C-alpha cells in the first residue's frame, strides 16, 4: 500500500460531534461492566493496601 | 464459621469495606489494635486490669 499523505487532521473539532460517536460506541454488556468492576475494585484495593510523590 | 463470596457489604465494617477496601480495613484495625494495646489498661475484670497495668517499682 501507499506511502500515506503528509499529517494535516483537523486541529479543534467540535468536542460535541466527537462525543456523539464515542458516546454510544462505549456501551459494554452487563457481564463485561461486571468484570471491569471487578477488576478495578481488586485493584484499588491493593493501591489502598511504601509510598509515592502524591503521598509526600 | 466460614464465609460465602459476593456477600453484599452492609454494616459499619461493610460500609467500610465498599469505601475503603478490604486491605485498607485490616491495616485500621491493626493500628487500632495499637491504639487499644498501648493507650488503655483493660481486662474483664478489675483484677486482670490491674495485673495488666503493673510496672518492684
Amino acid at each position: 500500500p501507499n506511502i500515506p499523505p503528509p499529517f494535516t487532521a483537523p486541529y479543534a473539532p467540535d468536542d460535541a460531534e466527537i462525543a456523539a460517536r464515542l458516546l454510544p460506541a462505549s456501551h459494554l454488556s452487563p457481564p463485561q461492566e461486571a468484570r471491569i468492576h471487578r477488576t478495578a475494585t481488586r485493584l484499588i484495593e491493593a493501591i489502598r493496601k511504601l509510598g509515592g510523590v502524591e503521598d509526600m | 464459621r466460614v464465609i460465602q463470596p459476593g456477600e453484599t457489604p452492609d454494616g459499619t465494617i461493610g460500609r467500610l469495606v465498599k469505601r475503603l477496601g478490604a486491605p485498607a480495613v485490616r491495616t485500621a484495625t491493626r493500628q487500632a489494635m495499637r491504639l487499644m494495646g498501648n493507650h488503655f489498661v483493660l481486662g474483664e475484670t478489675i483484677e486482670q486490669a490491674l495485673e495488666r497495668g503493673k510496672p518492684g517499682q
